[PDB]
């Protein structure tokens, strides 16, 4: 209760690393739309493959921009070591091989639709890694097993929300299905925590939490409200869980 | 080949912060961050008042959650049991800070993650850590766990009781608190509120 | 539905759980005892009870428990299990008719009487002498206590007794030699040991195994097996030569102390460490520490002492160390135990009377010209006690005359006497073999005539007298009437006694008639005795109380420290030099050690569902590094094979270290081959079936058991019935 | 290591109950289909309501036929008290009231959209209670937070898989989206566990687990194998987590 | 008004299941189940060999996870601190077994769930529990935690150390272990192999 000096219990991932969490949701979700649109033969497979390349690149810039190690150029090691136990390592390659693969597909060369199978795999790795980068830390009570489920569900709500605003006929229905799955697990999450962890969550966020749950109920009303209301709900929850879970707590 | 460890006899710790200040001078640790700090807590009511003075730092865990989590490989565990950081490969991503259960890790203002080092620089020239050296109360000891002539080894043997922070976690902390002052063991914040 | 909400009837009753005989209260509701409890005034229980005492009542409500007399179908072999139901009248006639025939062509000494438990007074002490046979014995003498009783009679003039006389509450330093307290679960001594620890009593344990009592000790000495007399002689040497002994005490109460000092000259802590394997500094430190605490430092003598052939020497040496410390009769470790006063029921003297020997000719003087035929083991060892294991040979060869006919009153022929094959040959050759018991064990179903006894809760028994700091008398009253066709032992004895011309003995027409006569003597009657279950009398415990009266206790007027002028003379040696290096296990083998489970009594509790459910099998203890070289792990099973090829049923392996590499250990009493006791049949390994050989103590009739070696052979996990299924069979009093 | 007597650490929920677990998934998810159908005003809303009623009846019958207190008639207390903190209490009221609500819908009595929204809310209570009946036991290391995510998504793969065998045209696309979600979260599940618990799941099960993960991949292949494969993967996964997670273990 | 508890001295316990058999008898607990059992574990090699004997049974937790999870209201906590079952409401759903972290409860063959009762039947008529009365070693104590005179209160006051099983669930057990044999505390299966 009293200290000489202080434990290093200060926030470590700030509002900027909560912004990247939202964009890699989009980047991975759209890369999934693109490969599936390929595999299916669809006329739109190209439009969506060059978007995913921009979203992926925007994120990889924000990832270096926000790193205090940027002008020391140490990121080359992310690609020169084998580290399978590391969620973040798996996301460096998943977004890197996912880029090259999406390049060799947009420049119609190298190879066709055997390459859409590789884009499908790399997009699943990019959709899976954040969720596990949090849940892997068993010392953080709030970041439980549900993070590995709440993040991939929520990244597809972001990709289908974007797709529906660029008026693609197919996007609305699956966005309202994954948005229902997303919102129901988000409601059950608090009931899954021990009493002290839940109490911490309701005093720190919540309103904010219960706001984004209510806001998300807007995907099931009108259009041009729908993709917006589901998009703000998915990014709310994603940013708030990264911000409120950096607690170690007894 | 040895197993490096630190033991702190809490029956003798008075929580003066000498070890903490000796560390800051030696490793020129920057303002605002600490390799070592002291925690002081009362367990209460008159005929039965108890005060625990507890120094905290990297426990150099035998099964460290901060190593596996690193994408770069800058977080490595040594052949004798020291957890260290090679700043050449560090991308300052914080994954290790997220996986450390003890708040022992910080971002250095020079753009890489840092923490207590078991005074690696002194261990190779055959010296004992700076915090162990300055201690007025003779309460902290150090050495190889497997050598029974070691000051850690002899103290573990003489202790009435031995404890460790968050044992329920996977880690196997290699910093041992000896004679804890409260009968229920090391003090926790949940045991207050 | 709960028993305590339903109507109850209590009674003051003794526990037949084991021979400690604790005083208890039994709570019955109709014909069934639901709960039993200790009681405060009683000096044995004082309100508490061990696990065996608590579960003891279920044998009375066991569906396999014996109900009717039975006689062996004519023409069927003993062993084969063919019987036909009989009447108490018909079975009792058949036994007397047969007994009388053996007596007209051989004499009455051709009938051996073996027995154990409370009613052994009738079968082993009374009936045999009234009939004229000296061949009466119990396993608690040559298979347990003989070595120490003989040592004690020679050194002091007294027994150690059934309630060993240790002043635990004032003890300050205690040394246990193989004495396992906490596994051996005798009530009062568990209580006392726990109270000593509590008050700051530091305990030293000497044992090749890290037992329960060692788990509570300040020092554990992991001694090489069969080597304790070398450690005792070297401690005797340190107290005499470093001049730490109680000088006065030896000067006023000890004869021949000089012979001992010279004998022990070369037995030094360095000579001891060589055979014992305990460092010489440790041997020295332990004797100094005990001298620093006198007279409040004690080596209490253990109960089971047959270990090796030399045994009376090890106990004599342990007793010298206690004498040298000045503790006998002083508060610290030995109080002086006097027997209570309850006058015998008036009767003509018995054809044969006993000889509680110790000095000046207690061997065969009355056995030579004195009337007609001596106990059949008369020339085999020095001491005068009857040895159960030696009178078995006479039944096979007819050597010392012939023993046709044998009685077994509650005594396990196949688990309590070594060399089971030899005992089976002996039953083959008999003209008559009767067994009185409750369960259908493997040795009861080899009998011509089986008689079902009534259990301790459905029975009255002659009083229980206990020598003690404050001597006392206990009384057990039925909690309800016998079940099925069951009869008490006092009744079975009298019924046989009237049939063989012994009416002058057995005159009284009923046990309460008998109990009213002894209560007249003391100043009470039957109804008042039932009121205060136990009776405490005045006696004595120190030396002052004796001394001020101008008397001392003993044998002959001064404890003789070397200890016995008449053995010296005609036997050979007086002192305990027989540290006698022990024969060692052959390579590939281990010494077979054995002992008690806190929850099971000997063998008789293996069919008890409440107790088997706490401990369903035994487990073999091997050092962690040996089970590893062999290819054995945690859940494996194994067969134990002895130096003579005998295999003992599959046992679980226990690779956890608390034992030397020289040894292996298993709890005694498992391995039953008795199909009719449905939940004890086929479980664990029997130590007795592996104890094929034994080293006869030439001084105290005892059969040294720890002389057997065993090796382990990988086996399959056993396929057995479900214990819960069997335990659930309902009890029907028909 | 050694005992006198034994701790009561034996299986408390049998193959019998794991069956109840697969069934309440079907029951709840078909009641969601009937609700959403009445809400679009689609013609099939009537027979889907009969089915959700049948599966609700079949599930209450085996919850009662498997109860050790089946002839003591004490289930009446489930309905004469208020226990909001208990998942099994929530489950009893959701199914029960969901069976009355769907009873009146079938008999055109007591209103009709206001009864279709009710069926919607009670079918969300019934889809939600199983994963929480597991997940609230924080002493059992395998029943972590993801159970609150894995159970709702898997009950949907069962209902839609059934709807597609009965040849309803709308469901073979939602069945593939929801089966992709369930199999992704099921694959990341073991990676969300402390080392010793993952090792316990792998020793006792897995090979069954890994077989159920492959199986479910056939939901994206041949048209008429797709519902069988999706049904068996979702039911195998539910029963395996119920039997293998009854462990306290240190 | 009292807060009921039990204290067991492990420095005196020898693992003779006397208490376990006395409860079996007093409470008529059927064959395949147990309200009380004894666990025995060894710790260590030759020159430092410790053995821990430990009775285990309902700890009558102050914050019992076994109560809120019950659908009917059969599972309940009394005003003095006793956790009990009203068999008249029990549906034998097993929710309470899933929630108890100590393997303390079972399905009785009469169709309802059972477990250690703190001998409520004896408590009500002013007696001490069956386990407490039959105990050769005198290592168990019982009483009101709030009365400074009661035997448990005294026992806790005189203890060298006090421990409780799985303290990190947050159940607040009311069965206290005194003076544990091992320096590191109560034995766990995880600190083995
Ligand atoms: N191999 C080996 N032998 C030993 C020992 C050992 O450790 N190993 N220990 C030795 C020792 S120390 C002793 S003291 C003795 C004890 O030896 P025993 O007393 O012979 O041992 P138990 O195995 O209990 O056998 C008791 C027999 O009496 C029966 N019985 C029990 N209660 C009653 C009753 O009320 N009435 C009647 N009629 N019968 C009853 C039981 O069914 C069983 O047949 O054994 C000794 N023998
Ligand atoms: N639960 C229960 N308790 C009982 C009984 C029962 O049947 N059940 N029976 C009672 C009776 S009648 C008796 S006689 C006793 C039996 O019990 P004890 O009288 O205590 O028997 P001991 O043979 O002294 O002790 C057994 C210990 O002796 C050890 N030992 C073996 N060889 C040697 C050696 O060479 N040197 C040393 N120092 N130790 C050795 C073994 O390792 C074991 O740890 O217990 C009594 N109490
Ligand atoms: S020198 Fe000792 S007493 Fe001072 S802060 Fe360090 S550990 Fe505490
Ligand atoms: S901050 Fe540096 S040491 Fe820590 S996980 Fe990232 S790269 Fe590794
Ligand atoms: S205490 Fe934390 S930072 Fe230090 S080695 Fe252990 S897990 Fe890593
Ligand atoms: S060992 Fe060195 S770096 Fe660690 S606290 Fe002590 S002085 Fe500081
Ligand atoms: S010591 Fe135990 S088994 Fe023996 S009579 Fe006493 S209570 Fe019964
Ligand atoms: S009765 Fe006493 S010695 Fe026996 S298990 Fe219970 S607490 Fe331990
Ligand atoms: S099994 Fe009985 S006591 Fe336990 S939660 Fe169900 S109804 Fe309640
Ligand atoms: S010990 Fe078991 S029955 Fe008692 S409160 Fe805790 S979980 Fe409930
Ligand atoms: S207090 Fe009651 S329930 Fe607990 S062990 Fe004792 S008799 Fe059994
Ligand atoms: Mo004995």
């Amino acid at each position: 209760a009293e200290f000489y000096g202080l434990p290093n219990a200060q926030e470590f991932w700030h509002w900027t690393n909560a912004l990247h969490f939202v964009l890699v949701g989009l980047a991975g979700g759209v890369a999934l739309l693109a490969a599936l649109l390929h595999l299916k033969g669809d006329a739109e497979a190209r439009r969506y493959t060059l978007y995913a390349l921009m979203l992926i690149a925007l994120d990889l810039f924000i990832l270096w921009a926000e790193s205090p190690a940027r002008f020391r150029f140490t990121h080359i090691w992310l690609f020169l070591s084998f580290h399978p136990t590391s969620p973040i390592w798996w996301g460096a390659w998943g977004l890197g091989l996912g880029f090259l693969t999406g390049g060799l597909l947009y420049l119609g060369k190298g190879s066709q639709r055997a390459l859409a199978w590789a884009l499908l795999v790399f997009s699943l790795v990019a959709l899976s890694y954040p969720g596990l980068a949090l849940a892997v830390n068993l010392n953080r009570p709030l970041w439980n097993g549900l993070m590995a489920g709440l993040f991939p569900l929520t990244a597809l709500v972001l990709a289908l929300g974007l797709a529906a605003l660029l008026k693609s006929p197919w996007a609305l229905f699956p966005l309202r299905v994954l948005a229902g799955a997303s919102l129901l697990l988000a409601l059950l999450y608090p009931l899954t925590l021990p009493p002290e962890a839940r109490g911490h969550l309701l005093e720190e966020a919540g309103f904010w939490y219960g706001l984004f749950l209510l806001l998300g109920l807007g995907t099931f009303w009108q259009e041009r409200l729908a993709p917006w209301a589901g998009l703000l709900a998915a990014a709310g929850l994603r940013a708030l869980l990264v911000l409120a879970g950096q607690w170690q707590g007894l | 080949m040895p197993r490096y460890a630190m033991a702190i006899d809490l029956s003798l710790c008075v929580g003066c912060a000498a070890c903490a200040v000796a560390c800051k001078m030696e490793n020129e640790v920057p303002p605002g961050v600490f390799n070592l700090w002291i925690r002081e807590r009362e367990v209460g009511e008159y005929p039965n008042l108890v005060v625990e003075f507890r120094p905290e730092q990297c426990l150099h865990c035998e099964n460290p959650p901060c190593v596996p989590v690193c994408p770069t490989g800058a977080s490595y565990q040594t052949k004798d049991g020291l957890v260290l950081v090679d700043p050449k490969k560090c991308i300052a991503c914080g994954a290790c800070i997220a996986a450390c259960p003890y708040d022992a890790r910080y971002l250095h203002p020079a753009g890489y993650v840092s923490k207590c080092t078991f005074c690696a620089h002194r261990l190779e020239k055959g010296k004992v850590p700076a915090c162990v050296e300055t201690c007025p109360t003779y309460c902290r000891t150090f050495g190889d766990l497997e050598d029974p002539e070691s000051p850690v080894a002899k103290a573990l043997k003489a202790a009435e009781r031995v404890d460790v922070l968050r044992p329920e976690q996977g880690t196997r902390p290699k910093l041992f608190y000896l004679n804890a002052p409260s009968k229920k063991g090391l003090t926790r914040e949940s045991e207050v509120h | 539905a709960p028993w305590y909400a339903q109507e109850v009837k209590s009674v003051y009753q003794i526990c037949e759980g084991c021979f400690w005989r604790c005083g208890i209260v039994a709570h019955a509701v109709g014909n069934r005892v639901y709960k039993v409890e200790g009681y405060e005034a009683n000096p044995k229980s004082r309100g508490r009870l061990c696990p065996r005492g608590q579960g003891a009542p279920q044998t009375t409500y066991d569906p396999d428990r014996l109900k009717r007399p039975l006689i062996r179908v004519e023409g069927s072999q003993r062993g084969e299990g063919k019987y036909r139901v009989a009447t108490w009248e018909e079975a009792l006639d058949h036994i007397a008719k047969k007994m009388l025939e053996i007596r007209e062509k051989y004499g009455p000494e051709a009938i051996a009487f073996f027995g154990h438990g409370t009613g052994d007074y009738w079968f082993v002490d009374f009936l045999p002498a009234a009939w004229g046979s000296p061949n009466a014995a119990k396993p608690s003498v040559s298979l347990c206590t003989a070595p120490r009783e003989v040592a004690s009679q020679w050194v002091f003039g007294r027994p150690i007794g059934g309630h060993e006389p240790i002043d635990w509450e004032n003890a300050r330093y205690i040394v246990l030699i193989g004495h396992h307290i906490g596994e051996d679960t005798h009530n009062t001594q568990l209580q006392d040991f726990a109270l000593a620890l509590k008050n700051g009593a530091k305990v030293v344990v000497v044992d090749p195994r890290f037992s329960t009592a060692a788990a509570k000790a300040h020092r554990w000495l992991p001694i090489k097996p069969g080597t304790d007399t070398a450690l005792l002689l070297a401690w005797i040497h340190v107290l005499i030569y470093e001049d730490l002994y109680d000088k006065e005490y030896v000067a006023k109460y000890t004869v021949g102390f000089e012979e001992l000092k010279a004998h022990v000259k070369d037995f030094t802590p360095e000579w001891a460490e060589k055979h014992t394997e305990i460092p010489a500094q440790v041997i020295r430190e332990v004797a100094r520490e005990m001298a620093a605490h006198k007279p409040r430092a004690v080596l209490p003598p253990t109960r089971h002492n047959v270990w090796y052939g030399d045994d009376t020497y090890r106990v004599m040496a342990l007793l010298y160390v206690n004498v040298l410390l000045g503790n006998y009769g002083r508060p610290g470790g030995f109080y002086i135990a006097q027997s209570p006063y309850l006058e015998k029921y008036p009767l003509p003297p018995l054809p044969l009377e006993p000889a509680a020997g110790g000095c000046s000719g207690p061997s065969g003087g009355d056995h030579e010209p004195e009337g007609f035929k001596p106990r059949a083991d008369k020339g085999k060892f020095f001491a005068r006690s009857t040895a159960i294991q030696e009178l078995i040979e006479p039944m096979i060869t007819g050597e010392p005359y012939p023993i046709k006919g044998l009685f077994a009153y509650g005594i396990n022929l196949f688990h309590s006497i070594p060399n089971v094959p030899r005992t089976k040959e002996a039953l083959k050759n008999l003209d008559l073999y009767v067994a009185i018991d409750v369960l259908p064990q493997e040795h009861v179903m080899w009998a011509d005539v089986i008689l079902p006894e009534a259990t301790y809760l459905e029975r009255y028994d002659d009083f229980v007298l206990v020598a003690h700091k404050t001597p006392f008398i206990q009384l057990r009253t039925p909690a309800h009437e016998p079940l099925f066709d069951t009869k008490p032992g006092w009744w079975i004895a009298r019924e046989l006694g009237l049939r063989l011309g012994l009416e002058q003995y057995f005159p009284w027409k009923t046990i309460e008639e008998y109990l009213e006569t002894r209560l007249q003597s003391l100043g009470l009657d039957l109804e008042t005795m039932k009121g205060m279950g136990t009776l405490v009398q005045r006696g004595k415990p120190w030396l002052e109380d004796w001394e001020k009266e101008g008397r001392l206790p003993f044998g002959t007027a001064s404890g003789k420290i070397e200890l016995y002028c008449q053995r010296f003379k005609e036997a050979g040696h007086q002192p305990l030099p027989v540290f006698t290096p022990p024969e060692e296990p052959p390579e590939g083998f281990y010494r077979l050690l054995y002992g008690r489970s806190p929850v099971h009594t000997f063998a008789r509790t293996q069919n008890n569902w409440v107790l088997m459910e706490m401990d369903p099998e035994n487990e073999v203890w091997i050092h962690k590094e040996e089970a590893k070289r062999l290819g054995l792990k945690e859940g494996d099973y194994v067969m134990l094979v002895n130096q003579d090829g005998v295999k003992e049923g599959p046992v679980r392996v226990k690779p956890t270290a608390r034992i030397r590499k020289d040894c292996v250990y298993i709890v005694h009493g498992f391995g039953h081959k008795a199909p009719l006791m449905r939940l004890a049949h086929g479980r664990g390994a029997s130590d007795n079936y592996l104890q094929t050989r034994y080293k006869l103590d030439p001084i105290s009739g005892g059969a040294g058991l720890r002389v057997n070696f065993v090796r382990l052979e990988k086996a399959e996990r056993p396929r057995l019935p479900s214990l819960t299924g069997l335990a659930k069979r309902p009890f029907d009093e028909r």
